[PDB]
DNA sequence: CTGCATCCCTGAGTG
DNA sequence: TATAATGGAGGGATGCAG
RNA sequence: ACUCA
């Protein structure tokens, strides 16, 4: 079908690689494809030069290497193995005292390696680190809120890299530095660095009045020797204060490069502020055997010019995106791989004393566990390695460009107040202002902009077009927040004729100030509206048109979007929706020019240029992480000739290359009945007639058989005391057969435990006695299908112990896994939503012939509440409605893009046309206006839709060009007394639905401690009566009701029993009894050694216990 | 009922208002620029002419849908009190306002479009910072507004 | 004497009450060493025991109240005037 | 609730509670929620 | 709504009071299974099962009926709880 | 100290602190019993004094106690008592309970305003012990041993259990809730409608009183078991027995949305 | 061995042994199930003499807990040995008669 | 506070 | 009777010593083979109380018609097992030590 | 004034 | 059971004590 | 923690 694309705005370049932002972070964290000779000081490289030489015997780093993965991807996810590379380092050690030198390559476990699309395989499960916002080291200079006159400058350097230093200016005049919650005066630790009152006098005079307060007599009149024993009784008091002890003491805290780690971005804030140049990344140096300042000088200085109100000297805005810096995933697993080199040294370190000093190798002095540990510490159990979202391409695609200001060495949820969370002007071009979690985590979890890149540094750089004169250049200049301030950008609309500028006044920022401007004073001018939105929000059409709140929510349940088996893309799109499948490697393409030999449902085999013969497999039916079914399909036919970059296999949730999130339907925007009461939604049963909105997806269950010290757990299909209809879909071994179709209650796996030991109660051996049939040795302890969840068997995977290639954990003899699949068709209380932030539940599935209609019987398919727009203010949908209407008529897509889009009149134009196709064809089939039509039309010009005296088919193009059209109740067969608008609009399928919310329970399993039901559906679980509810039935005045709620509903243990067996006994249920967690109170409170004591109305002791504690 | 994008009618007040806004500035820029008054009596003097004229341009939309489409979509919901309030309107079909800076601070240049009308990328993304604000109002109050919830239930429960 | 709700909640006499509120530790100290007796008065203290509030069908005034059928009723009271 | 005299037995203080309560997160020139902790 | 509420809530001074006549009563109800009913035949609630007409398991749809009909007598102390108990056993054993 | 599923142990760690003490006890009686000097007595003494303060009230003074290769501090009895996480407002204050249960709610129209839309599976759950009794009633199952076995498998559900589960639930109420239950109407009582599919049915006019609406809000049911809390439930906490706001003494439940714009 | 007290999730508001359930302690269906299990037992002992119950009841345990041996129960009864196993066996041959015509204890079976 | 800094200066003693 | 009051209070080491059924000697749990508990640990069934409902450790008395019995041979009351929620042990100090809620 | 100690929404999902 | 070894970091409120 | 209301 035709594709018309609006908009006149020329990007000049493309959207850079989406997944960028980890895979070059990774790539220059590892340095893997460069040779070791060649490498860089940095990440891994970094990490090692900085842990060796190990001094004490000297044991030093020569160069590493990292092998090749030891299984490939999909083997990892199958055997739950972590995807990794193996790291070997080439160590020598040296004894300096006998020059034996002794060099082998040592094994230091693996690494994981991150996949092509950005993501790691960790145990088996996908995995993505996202990327860390937090304060850039440096020097800033901020004002105390106490004494506003006065200012507090603050030296920061890399998290765990050392500690913050405060200079202030206290009242009595003095200047003093805090350091580890302990403050002195700055002039020691200044003359420990060796400065001495004409320096310092020379230095800072021209400030005043704070220079006399610096002085200080006493210490100037001892030498830095005596200053530095000093300082170290200040800062470490009771600690004897041996002279070397506090030299190391001071260098260790200030000078030490392995302990004190300004960033390279520090250093760089630092050489920018204070306008020097560092020798290296500490605040000082210890040289020549004495201290040498590096940074308090510049500092001090900056502070007292500051002070003094010299021009030139500003503070710093700390929420500035020039003082915040992003730590990518080559950062965060460089530093966790520090932190564990650190310890291996420290092991290294402790080697090199015991045992024999003589025969050593480097493998005898390295144990490698505390870096594994390390690293697999990181992967494993940080909050910044997260549980990949893969429900579609775009989840995991925003997932791996999101940014957390949360995680380690970042914000609590209680340190983020409003600084944090607001939108700084700096996120124009970097932060997506839109996109961000609605709730408690608002402003604290963001996107990246999809035009902007973390530059080396760590800082967020967004790219502009340099403007010469009045001509738009097409060069283009990636800057940070800083260099940004520095010049006047225009807008990215603003008229051309070429490349000049064709305004006589043009709209442009001066520090995010807008301002109307002459084209001589354009410095630089935008890319592309695009760059100042996240991916997210680039894919919401007229977005220009909607409100700031609710594409927050478009935004954000794109990302819930369900693949669908018949998904389409939007009728109306953006632009960016091949672009996102293409760079989210869902999709297939072609490598070079070609033709396709095969095509089958499970593989592409393609013939190129080169001659060489490439096989591409196709994942067909694959559970992603959240159980929504990633599948390839193919899109060419044998003996096609395809291009470099040419569309091979449809991946999950796209179309022909295009982003497919949902399905285009026929809407009606009208109230129905009150069932689109409060935003619910109503669809036509046609649409599960053929299929829209079904999705697939697989469950994975799991059962292990382990070795018990009362005989093994044994996976069979002989279970005690079940008939064949149970054990009908089992095979020999015990699982059920492939494609058999399981409900709740059906066996998955046959299992059976030796039985506990037990004494057969009485009644048990007169039952025994009386039937004559023995009780067997075994129990059934079969994995089954829980409530609410069946399908279709569609794999089964088994391992066992002693068979090649597979080794379980201690104890377990086998592990089976069962892959159920399901066929969802769309039902009442699923969820849907468009891009705008509409969204509701379906509260009625109407029959064709109910749904309201067309005059030539086409019946629409969803039927939208128009009270959900006034208040939500998202007019998006709208648009999209009526170009969908036009559209549908004529039989093509649009691509309108962001901000620059197709306008109300080109959209009326299209409607034209399409009312042509809509009316002329039934004016030439034979028919004139019905008699329906004309009363609407009474009505509507009663309304002033349309113009009075026009002919009926005038008046009726008059409402097409709005949008609206005569419908019929297909109750009726009369109209709807008004036009109604109808069109075609994009709505998805979001991944919450109520066949995996569902969930009820009688009895069920209890807590161990507390004897209360457990939590959640999984566990079959009891819903919370918190401490709300219980207020809510107080105000009631139901007494009874709350006592079964914490009594017989709950840990009552006698009192839950007794109702049980009286309810199934048709008898009342009982009086409540003591809850035990009461009982497990007063134990509690005796064990604190408090005696709590019910009385009676005597005042004397009553026994809840029941004399079973009292001896 | 139904809800087309020319039922968000906007009034041909809003020209003349804007126009008049316009002339009214460029006299406050020229009694500045001659040392009249402060930055911050402009400031002030800019702010109160642009409120008065969201004002009068709310008061214009109203008083369009009453004389000549009594029978509108959004003024019939506004006015029965099923949904939207004349603010969302006024958003909707006169002129979005003044937004804030995140230091609360007002800026100069208020968002002269509307919904209908679509905003400008530098109009939407002054916007964001009051919406962000608003966000993260409402996420630190429900927190004070239970923990006071449970005080009183405390202290009134006997 | 006026105090805030915190702190007039914490000052009830009803230790259970004050100790589920806050402070924990500082409310059972001070209890534990004063010997305190809890009536069991209010809601929070009945609702920890288990116990039937004394509010709605739980409150005294209405709590005794008999129903009787006139049968059985006019039976019982020539059973009671032949004593 | 009914318009019409209270019941004995009523718990009366946690309907005061609730009350005051439920409209605290609508709390917004206006000092609001922090004024009505405040007080 | 309860039929008869707003007449229920004019019996008695305070609600909760109506609420334990009413629990009680269907207590009585079902611990002597219905057959101590103040209702007639043409009194009895109904309820309608695939087979037709029979009487209301419910027992406290009973008592609210059996209230509004105004032959149950309700109040404090009106007779020891062991001789009403036994009465009621003598008149309608178990 | 108790087995797990696959055979590993899980403990308190009120053991572990209980084994600190226990192992600084021993020792200090030993040194006492072989004369140790007094610095080392004092240093035992000291620990002592520091084992108890970690098990009565751990990270109270100094540092807290914490596992090996671990920087979790371990929960003591203090910290078991006191919090949102603690004994009071965790286990007394509020409680899990039985007979209850949860899903996503729709609007259900044509309901009257005592009634709400249950699924049938809820139902069948929630009044699982009551449909036992009624199936042991009629014919349907031998005994409530064979009723549950019966129900245990959804294959062998026939079509006389849903007959017997309409007469169970019949003039009986369940509760309804949404959090946060800001005040009393956050939980009212609704005469069940039996129907098919997993979503529950709320009546439009409550949707104020409980701050629901249906773009995915869920809602929790539970079953008042004896006659005291069904009266309670029917006669005080019924939808269409609340029908006035306890602040502001005006209706709640009152025409909103689409039915004003009808109107 | 591993703490009770590890942390699900990075929110502090759930523990491990929360979800871990309490199997020891018997469920209330399995409570009810066996009082159901002793009513019918003692339902269908009554369908036999009191002696020939009572030999019954002696020898498997339901009285006093132990397993009576026939000279014992014998003694009790002032019977011989053979006659009280005799009697045993007829009460055990009604109770398995009256088992095939009522099909009551079979669901007890499991 | 620091327990082991104070056995350490107890040490330190003889 | 009914409970109408709860009183708190201190206890003394008499009081204490009156709540223990035996003193914990040992820090042991549970012994690394069977399983079962270490005798004088803190899971001693002869202090707390038995694993399994009227049956003493060893097996030499396993029913209620012992009850109150205690085995001569493994030191196990028979008693129903839910008493190992109940009864409480103690450690006797050789050092008295502060109650750091009456110090802190 | 400074230092330490305490509360800071609920329910639900998943993992 | 014996070479000698000797110190390891971005909130804010109010309620206490020095 | 991340998500929903
Ligand atoms: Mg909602
Ligand atoms: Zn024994």
């Amino acid at each position: 079908m035709e594709i018309k694309r609006f908009g006149r705005i020329r990007e000049v370049i493309p959207l850079p690689p989406l997944t960028e932002i980890q895979v070059e972070s990774y790539r220059r964290a590892l340095q893997a494809d460069v040779p070791p000779e060649k490498r860089e000081n940095v990440g891994i490289q970094a990490a090692f030069r900085e842990t060796f030489p190990i001094e004490e015997l000297v044991l030093d780093f020569l160069e590493y290497r990292l092998g090749e993965p030891p299984f490939p991807q999909d083997e990892c996810r199958e055997k739950d193995l972590t995807y990794q590379a193996p790291l070997y380092a080439r160590l020598q050690l040296i004894h300096k005292d006998t020059g034996l030198i002794k060099e082998d390559e040592v094994f230091l476990g693996h690494i994981p390696l991150m996949t092509e699309d950005g993501s790691f395989i960790i145990n088996g499960a996908d995995r993505v680190i996202v990327s860390q916002i937090h304060r850039s080291p440096g020097v800033y200079f901020t004002p105390d809120p106490a004494r506003p006159g006065r200012y507090i400058a603050s030296i920061i350097p890399l998290p765990k890299r050392g500690p913050w230093i405060d200079l202030e200016v206290e009242p009595n005049g003095v200047v003093s530095m805090k350091v580890n919650k302990r403050k002195f005066p700055l002039v020691l630790l200044l003359r420990v660095l060796g400065y001495d009152q004409e320096t310092l006098a020379r230095e800072l005079g021209a400030y005043g009045e704070l220079v006399q307060g610096l002085m200080d007599e006493s210490v100037f009149a001892m030498r830095p020797e005596e200053a530095l024993i000093r300082l170290f009784t200040l800062l470490r008091p009771g600690d004897p204060p041996k002279r070397d002890k506090a030299v190391a003491y001071v260098y260790g805290l200030i000078a030490d490069p392995r302990r004190y780690d300004l960033g390279e971005a520090g250093r760089y804030k630092a050489e920018e502020k204070l306008g020097i140049r560092l020798s290296g990344r500490t605040l000082a140096r210890f040289e020549d055997g004495e201290f040498k300042d590096e940074v308090f000088l510049p500092t001090l200085r900056y502070l007292f010019a500051l002070t003094a109100g010299v021009p030139g000297h500003e503070v710093d805005d700390i929420d500035h995106l020039g003082n915040r810096r992003i730590r990518t995933v080559g950062e965060l697993m460089t530093d966790q791989f520090r932190v564990g080199l650190a310890r291996l040294a420290r092991g290294v370190r402790e080697r090199m004393l015991m045992g024999s000093e003589d025969s050593l190798t480097p493998a005898k002095l390295v144990n490698s566990r505390p870096l594994e540990a390390a690293i697999r510490e990181f992967f494993s159990r940080s909050q910044l390695s997260q549980f990949k979202d893969e429900t579609n391409p775009l989840s995991s695609l925003r997932h791996k460009r999101r940014i957390s200001a949360l995680g380690p060495g970042g914000l609590t949820r209680e340190r983020a107040g409003f600084d944090v969370r607001d939108v700084h002007r700096t996120h124009y071009g970097r932060i997506c202002p839109v996109e961000t979690p609605e709730g408690a985590n608002i402003g604290l979890i963001t996107s990246l902009a999809a035009y902007a890149r973390v530059d080396e540094l760590g800082f967020i750089r967004t790219p502009y077009r340099r403007v010469v004169g009045g001509v738009v250049t097409d060069e283009v200049v990636y800057m940070t927040a800083t260099e940004e301030d520095r010049y006047t950008i225009a807008q990215a609309n603003t008229p051309l004729e070429g490349n000049r500028i064709a305004a006589e006044r043009v709209v442009a920022r001066r520090k995010g100030e807008p301002v109307i401007v002459s084209p001589e004073e354009v410095e630089f001018m935008d890319v592309s509206p695009k760059q100042v939105f996240s991916v997210n929000t680039n894919l919401i059409p007229f977005l220009e048109h909607d409100d700031a709140n609710r594409a927050l929510m478009g935004s954000n349940m794109q990302t819930q979007a369900v693949p669908l088996i018949r998904a389409q893309a939007p009728v109306v799109m953006t632009g960016l929706e091949e672009r996102v499948v293409r760079d989210s490697l869902a999709a297939l393409y072609a490598e070079e020019d070609g033709e396709v030999a095969k095509v089958d449902g499970n593989r592409i085999v393609v013939r190129y240029e080169d001659g060489r013969l490439v096989e591409y497999p196709l994942r067909r039916f694959y559970r992603s992480n959240q159980g929504t079914a990633l599948d390839q399909r193919p899109r060419v036919v044998v003996g096609q000739r395809v291009r470099k970059g040419d569309l091979l296999a449809d991946g999950p949730a796209s179309e022909n290359g295009f982003l497919a999130l949902g399905q285009n339907v026929l809407v009606a925007i009208m109230p129905f009945d009150g069932y689109n009461f409060e935003d619910a939604i109503v669809i036509s049963e046609e649409l599960l007639k053929r299929d829209f909105y079904t999705s697939i997806h697989i469950e994975r269950y799991e059962i292990e058989a382990r070795d018990t010290k009362l005989g093994p757990e044994r996976i069979t299909r002989d279970i005690p005391h079940l008939s064949e209809a149970a054990l009908r879909d089992l095979d020999e071994e015990g699982v059920v057969r492939i494609g058999a179709e399981v409900k709740p209650g059906d066996i998955l796996v046959g299992r059976t435990s030796f039985k506990g030991e037990s004494e057969p109660t009485p009644e048990e051996r007169l039952l025994r006695s009386i039937f004559g049939e023995k009780a067997r040795d075994v129990k059934d302890t079969s994995l089954r299908v829980p409530p609410g969840e069946g399908g279709i068997v569609v794999r089964t995977v088994r391992l066992r112990r002693g068979d090649p290639g597979v080794e379980l954990k201690p104890g377990v003899r086998e592990v089976v896994r069962v892959y159920v699949a399901q066929k969802r068709k769309l039902q009442v209380g699923d969820k849907l939503a468009n891009r705008h932030g509409n969204k509701g539940v379906v509260a009625k599935i109407l029959p064709v012939e109910d749904m309201p209609h067309l005059p030539d019987g086409t019946p629409v398919d969803v039927i939208l509440n128009p009270l959900g727009v006034p208040s939500r203010m998202n007019l998006g949908q709208i648009l999209e409605t009526h170009l969908g209407l036009a559209g549908y008529f004529l039989g093509q897509r649009y691509i309108s893009p962001i901000f620059d889009g197709a306008k109300e009149p080109e959209i009326k134009e299209l409607l034209a046309q399409a009312f042509e196709v809509y009316f002329g064809k039934r004016k030439g089939e034979g028919f004139g206006v019905d008699k329906r039509e004309v009363e609407v039309l009474r009505r509507a010009e009663k309304l002033g839709l349309v113009t009075p005296g026009k002919t009926p088919e005038e008046q009726l193009k008059e409402l097409f060009l709005q949008g609206k059209v005569v419908l019929y109740d297909g109750r009726t067969g009369e109209p709807i007394e008004g036009p109604i608008v109808v069109g075609q609009m994009f709505i998805m399928k979001l991944y919450h639905m109520v066949e995996d919310k569902m969930h009820a329970r009688s009895t069920g399993p209890y807590s161990l401690i507390t004897q209360q039901p457990l939590g959640g559906k999984a566990q079959f679980g009891g819903q919370r009566f918190g401490e709300m509810e219980v207020w809510a039935l107080e105000a009631y005045g139901a007494a009874h009701t709350l006592q079964e709620m914490l009594t017989l509903k709950s840990d009552d243990i006698e009192g839950r029993n007794a109702a049980y067996e009286a309810i199934i006994k048709g008898e009342d249920v009982p009086e409540p009894s003591v809850p035990e967690s009461f009982r497990v109170l007063v134990k509690e409170l005796q064990a604190l050694a408090l005696d709590v004591q019910t009385l009676d109305e005597k005042d004397n002791p009553v026994d809840i216990f029941e004399g079973l504690a009292s001896k | 009922i139904t809800i087309g994008i020319d039922d968000a009618v906007i009034p041909e007040e809003k020209k003349q208002y804007l126009e008049e806004a316009d002339r009214k500035l460029l006299q406050i820029e020229q009694a500045y620029e001659m040392g009249f008054l402060t930055d911050r009596e402009r400031y002030d003097q800019i702010l109160q002419l642009w409120t008065e004229t969201t004002e009068k341009v709310t008061q214009a939309v109203f008083k369009n849908f009453e004389e000549n489409y009594p029978f509108n979509p959004l003024y019939v919901m506004a006015q029965s009190g099923a949904r939207g309030n004349p603010q969302q309107i006024r958003q909707l079909c006169g002129l979005r306002g003044l937004m804030q800076k995140p230091s609360g601070e007002t800026f100069e240049v208020p968002v002269r479009s509307s919904f209908r009308e679509g905003l400008t990328v530098l109009e939407y993304f002054i916007s964001s910072h009051g919406a962000r604000k608003g966000g993260a109002d409402t996420a630190l109050r429900t927190a004070d507004s239970g923990y006071l919830t449970r005080k009183l239930v405390d202290v009134t429960h006997e | 004497l006026l105090m805030g709700v915190t702190k007039s909640a914490l000052s009830t006499k009803s230790w259970l009450s004050a100790a589920s509120f806050q402070n924990t530790t500082h409310v059972l100290t001070e209890a534990a060493i004063a010997g305190k007796k809890d009536e069991l008065i209010g809601l929070k203290e009945n609702v920890i025991l288990g116990r039937l509030i004394p509010a709605g069908t739980g409150s005294d005034f209405v709590r005794f109240t008999q129903v009787v059928d006139q049968k059985t009723l006019k039976a019982i009271e020539e059973a009671r005037k032949e004593a | 609730s009914m318009a019409r005299p209270v019941s004995i037995g009523e718990a009366v203080g946690i309907v005061a509670a609730q009350s005051i309560g439920e409209p605290g997160t609508q709390l917004t020139i206006t000092q609001g929620l922090p004024r009505v902790i405040e007080l | 709504a309860e039929p008869g509420i707003d007449k229920l809530f004019g019996m008695v001074d305070s609600k909760y009071r109506l609420t334990v006549v009413v629990a009680k009563r269907a207590q009585q109800l079902l611990r002597h299974g219905f057959k101590n009913t103040v209702l007639e035949p043409e009194e009895r609630p109904k309820m309608q099962t695939l087979e037709g007409l029979f009487d209301d398991p419910n027992a406290v749809t009973w008592a609210m009926k059996e209230l509004l009909t105004g032959r149950l007598v309700f109040g404090e102390n009106l007779v020891p709880e062991d001789r009403l108990q036994k009465e009621m056993e003598r008149l309608y054993p178990v | 100290m108790v087995q797990v599923d696959g055979g590993r142990f899980a403990t308190s760690d009120l053991n572990d602190l209980y084994r600190r003490l226990i192992n600084r006890n021993n020792r200090l009686k030993k040194l006492l019993a072989q004369g140790a000097p007094e610095i080392i007595i004092r240093n035992e003494k000291r620990m002592l004094q520091e084992a108890v303060d970690a098990l009565l009230d751990n990270g109270r003074r100094g540092a807290p106690v914490t596992n090996p290769g671990s920087d979790r501090p371990l929960r003591s009895l203090t910290d078991i008592l006191s919090g949102k996480q603690g004994r009071f407002r965790q286990n007394l204050l509020g409680k899990r309970v039985d007979y209850s249960g949860r899903s996503v709610i729709v609007v259900g129209p044509q309901l009257k305003l005592h009634q709400c839309g249950l699924p049938k599976r809820m139902a069948l759950e929630l009044f699982k012990p009551f449909l036992l009794k009624k199936m042991e009633e009629k014919g349907i199952a031998p005994n409530v041993k064979a009723a549950r076995r019966m129900l245990e498998r959804q294959r062998d559900i026939k079509d006389e259990v849903w007959d017997a589960l309409e007469e169970v639930i019949h003039g009986k109420v369940v509760l309804l809730n949404r959090a946060p239950t800001l005040h009393r109407l956050g939980i009212q009582a609704f005469q069940p409608v039996l129907v098919e599919g997993q979503s529950i049915q709320l009546h439009p006019l409550v949707c104020e009183a409980f701050n629901a609406d249906f773009d995915g809000d869920q809602m929790a049911v539970h079953v008042p078991l004896s006659s005291f809390a069904q009266a309670e439930a029917r006669i005080q906490m019924l939808s269409a027995h609340n029908l006035l706001s306890p602040a502001s003494g005006e209706p709640l439940a009152k025409p909103s949305r689409d039915i004003i714009l009808g109107l | 061995p591993v703490s009770l007290e590890t942390p699900i999730g990075d929110e502090k508001d759930s523990f491990y042994g929360d979800f871990i359930p309490d199997e020891h302690l018997p469920s209330p269906v399995d409570a009810a199930t066996q009082s159901l299990l002793s009513e019918e037992l003692e339902k269908a002992l009554s369908k036999l003499s009191e002696r020939e119950a009572m030999v019954l009841k002696l020898r498997k345990g339901l009285i006093d807990g132990r397993e009576h041996t026939l000279e014992e129960v014998g003694a009790f009864f002032g019977v011989t040995r053979e006659r009280i196993r005799q009697i045993e066996n007829k009460a055990l041959r009604k109770l398995k008669y009256h088992e095939s015509r009522t099909r009551k204890l079979r669901d007890f079976l499991d | 506070s620091d327990p082991v800094r104070q056995y350490l200066h107890e040490i330190g003693q003889v | 009777k009914e409970v109408r009051k709860v009183r708190i209070a201190l206890a003394s080491p008499e009081k204490i010593r009156s709540w223990s059924y035996g003193e914990v000697e040992k820090p042991e749990t549970i012994n690394y083979r069977t399983l079962k508990p270490e005798r004088d640990g803190l899971f001693d069934e002869r202090i707390f109380g038995p694993i399994k409902d009227y049956e003493c450790a060893c097996g030499k008395y396993k029913r209620q018609r012992f009850e109150g019995k205690v085995c001569e041979r493994c030191g196990v009351e028979v008693t129903k097992s839910i008493v190992r929620r109940y009864r409480m042990g103690h450690i006797e100090l050789a050092t008295p030590a502060a109650h750091i809620w009456f110090v802190k």
